[PDB]
RNA sequence: CUCGCACACGCUUACAUCAGUAACUAAUAAUAUACUGAUAAUUAACAACCAAUAAACCAAAACAACACUAAAACGUUUAUUAAUUACAUUGUUAACCCAACACAGGAGUGCACCAAGGAAAGAUUAAAAGAAGUAAAAGGAACUCGGCAAACACAAACCCCGCCUGUUUACCAAAAACAUCACCUCUAGCAUUACUAGUAUUAGAGGCAAUGCCUGCCCAGUGACACCAGUUUAACGGCCGCGGUAUUCUGACCGUGCAAAGGUAGCAUAAUCACUUGUUCUCCAAAUAAGGACUUGUAUGAAUGGCCACACGAGGGUUUUACUGUCUCUUACUUCCAAUCAGUGAAAUUAACCUUCCCGUGAAGAGGCGGGAAUAAAAAAAUAAGACGAGAAGACCCUAUGGAGCUUUAAUUAACUAUUCCAAAAGUUAAACAACUAACUUAACAUGGACUAGCAAUUUCGGUUGGGGUGACC
RNA sequence: ACCAAAGCUAGCUCAACAUACUAAACAAAUACAAAAAUACACCAAAAUAAAAUAAAACAUUCACCUAACAUUAAAGUAUAGGAGAUAGAAAUUUUUAUCCUGACGCUAUAGAGAUAGUACCGUAAGGGAAAGAUGAAAGAAUAAAAUAAAAGUAAAAAAAAGCAAAGAUUACCCCUUCUACCUUUUGCAUAAUGGUUUAACCAGAAAAAAUCUAACAAAGAGAACUUUAGCUAGAUACCCCGAAACCAGACGAGCUACCCAUGAGCAGUUUAAAAGAACCAACUCAUCUAUGUGGCAAAAUAGUGAGAAGACUUGUAGGUAGAGGUGAAAA
């Protein structure tokens, strides 16, 4: 009906799709990273 | 858009996050499913008696530094096994075998505090 | 892995094509390691084999860049290493046996400090010479006492 | 055309004009008749006649395929035994 | 991802096991078999099917077992029974008039004159009467029953050739086994389970079936009434 | 006037005390839960963290006595070992979260309906128009596409389509579309990840739409089986004419052509090309509406289902009652807007404007040109005829050797998935036959080359045209 | 007179050299849901680049296109190509050290995106800013010193009449004469396009043949070539913004579609009944109308409706991924 709140926010889910261990599980994961590093970016994963 | 910055802590998450500060563990969870305590994982200070012994916390300004010195394993050697050491070769009793009497360990996994694994805090 | 045209007029399709080797099963047996091993193959492998005349002959008598087997420079690194030792663990009740195999294989002999590397990965050789030059530190006590014994040894035959 | 190659960076020629033209040092270019190996039956002595010729092209063609060719085609040939070696130089010419 | 079957658990147990479902999913998690899930939740009961089973293997001979109960089974169509011998119960797939408090018999052995068949009886094929009607057949022998296993349905021993017997499946086609194989004697349970009559679309969702797709797809050359020729005969007898 | 207290999830100090607020946050102030600074704060009993391996247990939750069908979450005990020793660690504020905002929206659970929470009006005035309400003489649908909305009414009937509850185009369609019980076709004889811990009364691929009466004729084409014959229509799909005849219109009969069969039963001016407002009866004072009949519909018609019917429907039509400001024909009064005062303060838009009317003219509809008329300058309130008014490089139309989606009987054809075959690979047989080397075999993998299909991959829609298209042309 | 204006620094760019090439910083903590000292395992892996585009279409083809071998020539030659567009060698040749490293490069809309990969925007991959100016001293702010120049305003509202001006005039108007400008078109005052205005940025590039000027000339060029006045050198030249697309690889199921686990709700009334029955709340939907239409709201408000023990609603955690998924088909 109305739309925008489609961010529902849960931090376990946040986490488990975005977090650090799950980056560094897959090697896609891990060139993202790598990506974000060679930016410099200040947070490299949630 | 959640926090990216701010450090993860438990105070953040649900109730099932439940994340130290960083102080250690002092035991383990036992049958009933309280929590043990082991005597021995608790640190024991060892405090000196203070009162019969002269020192301050702060020093006499017209008290001189020193020349300033960094002690190396040189000069703690010729502190300690070098005048051992000679008196028993000029005395001929000199034993390139055995080292021990002038205080040499040949393996620390004897003695309570091993210096190179590192048994102890401080 | 490749490309063709369909027809093989220059003309048509041009499309990704890839031709795949026929594999066996095949148990090979080595006489210098006194062995069958179950190894896939091809018909070439065996043809070859068979013009070198032996299963050990064609692992010996062929260089790396031909086999291209990490498995087939592990046979040979195992078999060198028999042929430079001698071992006498080959054939431990009879040494006829063990002279007359040792024999035929004598031209390809070579010594054992070369016999231990032939088959090896870079890594598996980087690995190796690290564990050849592992060392735990000398304690400084030991250091001091030889030079203070050094100098002893001068002061007592200075007088 | 193409005006810078790749790899050289130079001025490449085209060499559909190599196969069907042929360049005096004049500048006058040489071609042969278009259809002239076709259908020859039906057509008459006369017509075949003037078709086997050489014949020569007009000014505007003739810069067009001087562009479509680089210099080397243009140099002073001295071949042995030439047929058009005659033909090569232009003679008086009152322009 | 990658999910686990819940099929592995290694001990037998005649208590209901509990099982998840997963509607058409293989365990990539894409969509493999169309119009299945949500169901009523089921428990599992594990079923013995190799009906020739010794208690222990000191003593191979034939043996006997008590009838029970014959309870309802949500993962299958026939009406199963409780059957207990020695120190052992297990469950078997219950003939049509297999009642509580009854005596069933196992059996391996043949023998020149046959046997009298009873019901829950399972006998080898070449020790049957060569008219009687069987379920829970067995391919090769020891390998436990497969075939002939829904409500109601009976297989038929037709005749017995060199050491062989042959027996024609439920579908109207003839099978070819080695006569040392066990079946059970009669039809299975719950006969009239063909006549159920599901009476609304929600019956059907509480049995799993999601209804069919809204496409419409024109009929192909497929579609027809095709008359086939009875295929020839299933042979699981390998010759030397 | 009434969405209150707590927990979960989430948020992260926005909470508390003291002080300050010229300006910054509050869409304005007063002052302060939201701006600024300093200083403090949530204390475990609740919550998180908090054993494994064997073994006995077929027996639902529903106040559970006992049962129903769809067959159901939730543990004891026995045995074997489980560091044994105060105080461990971590969550504890809030007026809060997701919606760019201090957003009339979105948000799980337990208890409450007040004992807890809150304030519709900054101050006036009492114009129009607009919004929201209450009342209305006589009439009672005359309104209108339609009784839309409204009502002191809250009832009855009849058709069409779908059987029914259900589902769908989040943000223009809730339906006659889809699904669906039922009925039917096809495809499978079977084992450790789906189907399925199943086994033809089963499981998949579909069609059609419960029930009831039924489901006629056709295998020539195209498919699909059968690798060819032959079989299949509850497979794709089909189911005709011309001439002559009963005194007369008709045509039982006759002739003959063609087809694989020649549209059967039913229903019918229909949600059914046109003719069409077919014709007639009923309903109304009056009907291209509604209902009933007649009915060649030469373009209905039987599981791409045909006909009746119960019940059901925010489906689409029609009648009656009743009710009414829908209407005749409007009216009064309240609130919000409104206008004036005070505070704060946006948007599309905008060549420049010193921005009249008429007739003529002109890129063919003039504030601006020509010929005339008119004409102190400025606010504020109102109306919308023009500024081809604002919005969005028209979605219609055409064009572009511009795209993409979809379908195939378009042209080129891979991979993959199944089929079939030859070779590869493993083998096996005779010592073959006649008189004086070949042949056959094949469990799972599995290679190279072919075959037939499935599922697909790549690419394209020639131009001219008194717009395109059709036709015609080149 | 306000708003404003002006600096010359921060740093950058391009090369040279160069050793040799993952900087700095590591006490603890860091691959549990990174920064959480401490318990019996598993661990790991590879398959040709494709297409946009050029061929004025497109089907074979289409340089470069994340693979060391440079340079002068051979040579755009041999060759290869729907023999089209285009592609394109080699044999064989040439190459003398080290120091003289800087700048007819930028100066805050420039030069790096950079004061910074920060703020902020995205669930994520990812995107990605703006901003500085006193002096020797501000431990010289009753503070002292040099622009007062953009549009916008104020000082100072307007007075018949008209693309706003021009001819003029003693005189501002009054008089007279002129249908804005770009673009686009056969033709525009057009009621065809574009622009409120100001500042700063913002768009023609190549040397085959030719011409011009000069050297030397039957030869000319500092090697490789060209030459029947030629050769060598110089100078003269060919824009900017914009699709819908196509291909590869990542990231996405916290919305929503459908599943899997695991929880939670459903009061009253009617009925032998919890029967995809009935009435009607919570709850879920979204029928009809009016508001609203830059709104309270990128789909709401008010009334009115439909379901409401089920094919029901709903929390939490998990799954399926773009040639795909999911689908009671509405593409
Ligand atoms: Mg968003
Ligand atoms: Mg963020
Ligand atoms: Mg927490
Ligand atoms: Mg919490
Ligand atoms: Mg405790
Ligand atoms: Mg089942
Ligand atoms: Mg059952
Ligand atoms: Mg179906
Ligand atoms: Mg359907
Ligand atoms: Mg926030
Ligand atoms: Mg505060
Ligand atoms: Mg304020
Ligand atoms: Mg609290
Ligand atoms: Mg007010
Ligand atoms: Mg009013
Ligand atoms: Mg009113
Ligand atoms: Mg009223
Ligand atoms: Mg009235
Ligand atoms: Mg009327
Ligand atoms: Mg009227
Ligand atoms: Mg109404
Ligand atoms: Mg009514
Ligand atoms: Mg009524
Ligand atoms: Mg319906
Ligand atoms: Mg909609
Ligand atoms: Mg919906
Ligand atoms: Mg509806
Ligand atoms: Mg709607
Ligand atoms: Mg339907
Ligand atoms: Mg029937
Ligand atoms: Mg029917
Ligand atoms: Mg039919
Ligand atoms: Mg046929
Ligand atoms: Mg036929
Ligand atoms: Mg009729
Ligand atoms: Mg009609
Ligand atoms: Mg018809
Ligand atoms: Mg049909
Ligand atoms: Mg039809
Ligand atoms: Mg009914
Ligand atoms: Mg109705
Ligand atoms: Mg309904
Ligand atoms: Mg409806
Ligand atoms: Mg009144
Ligand atoms: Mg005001
Ligand atoms: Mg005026
Ligand atoms: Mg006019
Ligand atoms: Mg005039
Ligand atoms: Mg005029
Ligand atoms: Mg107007
Ligand atoms: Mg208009
Ligand atoms: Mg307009
Ligand atoms: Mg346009
Ligand atoms: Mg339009
Ligand atoms: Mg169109
Ligand atoms: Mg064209
Ligand atoms: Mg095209
Ligand atoms: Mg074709
Ligand atoms: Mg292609
Ligand atoms: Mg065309
Ligand atoms: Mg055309
Ligand atoms: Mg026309
Ligand atoms: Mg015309
Ligand atoms: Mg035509
Ligand atoms: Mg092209
Ligand atoms: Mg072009
Ligand atoms: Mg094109
Ligand atoms: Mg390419
Ligand atoms: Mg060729
Ligand atoms: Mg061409
Ligand atoms: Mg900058
Ligand atoms: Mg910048
Ligand atoms: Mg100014
Ligand atoms: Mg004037
Ligand atoms: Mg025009
Ligand atoms: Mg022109
Ligand atoms: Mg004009
Ligand atoms: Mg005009
Ligand atoms: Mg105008
Ligand atoms: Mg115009
Ligand atoms: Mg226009
Ligand atoms: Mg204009
Ligand atoms: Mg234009
Ligand atoms: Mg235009
Ligand atoms: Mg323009
Ligand atoms: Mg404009
Ligand atoms: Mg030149
Ligand atoms: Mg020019
Ligand atoms: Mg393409
Ligand atoms: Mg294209
Ligand atoms: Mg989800
Ligand atoms: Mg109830
Ligand atoms: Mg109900
Ligand atoms: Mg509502
Ligand atoms: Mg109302
Ligand atoms: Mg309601
Ligand atoms: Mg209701
Ligand atoms: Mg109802
Ligand atoms: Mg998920
Ligand atoms: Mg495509
Ligand atoms: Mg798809
Ligand atoms: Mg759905
Ligand atoms: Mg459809
Ligand atoms: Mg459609």
């Amino acid at each position: 009906k109305a739309r925008g709140n489609e961010y529902q926010p849960s931090n376990i889910k946040r986490k488990h799709k975005h977090g650090w261990v799950r980056r560094l599980r897959t090697p896609t994961g891990v060139q993202v990273i790598l990506r974000r590093m060679h930016k410099g970016r200040k947070s490299l994963s949630h | 858009g959640a926090d990216r910055m701010s450090k993860w802590t438990s105070k953040r998450g649900p109730r099932t996050f439940c994340k130290g500060r960083g102080a250690k563990g002092t035991g383990f969870h036992g049958r009933d499913g309280k929590f043990v305590q082991i005597k021995e994982m608790i640190p024991e200070l060892v405090v000196p008696e203070l009162a019969g012994f002269k020192l301050k916390p702060y020093v006499n300004y017209r008290a001189p530094e020193g020349t300033d010195t960094p002690l190396t394993a040189k000069q703690l050697f010729l502190e300690t096994a070098a005048p051992a050491i000679e008196k028993d070769f000029k005395a001929g009793t000199f034993d390139p075998e055995h080292l021990e009497k002038y205080g040499f360990e040949p393996t620390q996994e004897g003695k309570l505090f091993q210096l190179y694994p590192k048994n102890f805090p401080r | 892995l490749g490309h063709r045209y369909v027809n093989n007029d220059k003309l048509s399709k041009r499309v990704r094509k890839v031709w795949k080797p026929q594999l066996f099963q095949r148990e090979l047996y080595s006489e210098i390691l006194d062995k069958r091993f179950t190894v896939t193959v091809t018909m070439r492998t065996l043809d070859l084999i068979d013009q070198a005349c032996g299963f050990d002959f064609y692992i010996l008598k062929t260089p790396k860049e031909d086999l291209c087997s990490k498995f087939g420079m592990d046979l040979k690194r195992g078999m060198l290493l028999r042929l430079a030792r001698q071992d006498p663990q080959l054939h431990p009740d009879d040494p006829a046996r063990r002279a007359a195999i040792y024999d035929r294989y004598k031209a390809f002999v070579i010594p054992e400090a070369e016999a231990e590397w032939v088959g090896l990965t870079l890594d598996e050789a980087v690995e190796k010479q690290r564990l050849l030059e592992e060392k735990d530190p000398i304690p400084l006590f030991k250091i001091f006492v030889e030079e203070l014994l050094g100098q002893l040894q001068q002061q007592a035959l200075s007088e | 055309v193409t005006y810078f190659s790749s790899r050289k960076g130079k001025r490449k020629t085209v060499k559909a004009v190599i196969y069907r033209f042929l360049r005096l040092h004049s500048g006058l270019w040489l071609r042969r008749k278009a259809g002239y190996k076709k259908k020859l039956w039906k057509k008459t002595a006369a017509r075949k006649r003037r078709l086997r010729e050489f014949v020569f092209c007009n000014k505007t063609q003739s810069k067009l395929l001087d562009k479509m060719t680089t210099s080397f085609w243009k140099r002073r040939n001295w071949y042995a035994d030439d047929p058009y070696q005659k033909y090569q130089d232009r003679t008086n010419l009152k322009v | 991802a990658t999910s686990v079957s819940w099929k592995s658990r290694t001990k037998y147990t005649v208590m209901p096991v509990k099982m998840r479902k997963s509607g058409g999913r293989n365990h990539t998690g894409q969509i493999q078999v169309h119009g299945i899930g949500g169901g009523h939740k089921q428990r599992y009961r594990m079923i013995d099917f190799l009906r020739f089973r010794p208690e222990h293997e000191s003593k191979p001979g034939p043996f006997e077992e008590k009838v029970i109960a014959v309870r309802y089974d949500p993962c299958r169509s026939a009406d199963i029974a409780l059957v207990a011998g020695g120190n052992r119960k297990r469950w078997i797939i219950a003939t049509e008039n297999m009642k509580a408090g009854d005596t069933v018999l196992n059996s391996d052995h043949i023998g020149r004159m046959a046997v009298a068949a009873r019901e829950g009886d399972a006998h080898p094929l070449g020790a049957l009467p060569v008219g009687t009607l069987i379920n829970n057949v067995e391919s090769e022998p020891g390998r436990g029953a497969q075939y002939i296993r829904a409500a109601g349905t009976c297989g038929v021993l037709l005749r017995k050739v060199n050491g062989t017997a042959i027996i024609q499946l439920p579908s109207k086609r003839q099978m070819q086994v080695l006569e040392t194989c066990i079946a059970t004697v009669g039809r299975v349970s719950n006969v009239d389970h063909n006549k159920r009559v599901i009476g609304k679309a929600g019956r059907n969702r509480w049995l799993g079936k999601r209804p069919n797709s809204g496409l419409w797809q024109r009929k192909g050359g497929w579609a027809g009434r095709k008359i086939r020729p009875l295929p020839p005969m299933k042979s699981y007898v390998k010759l030397p």
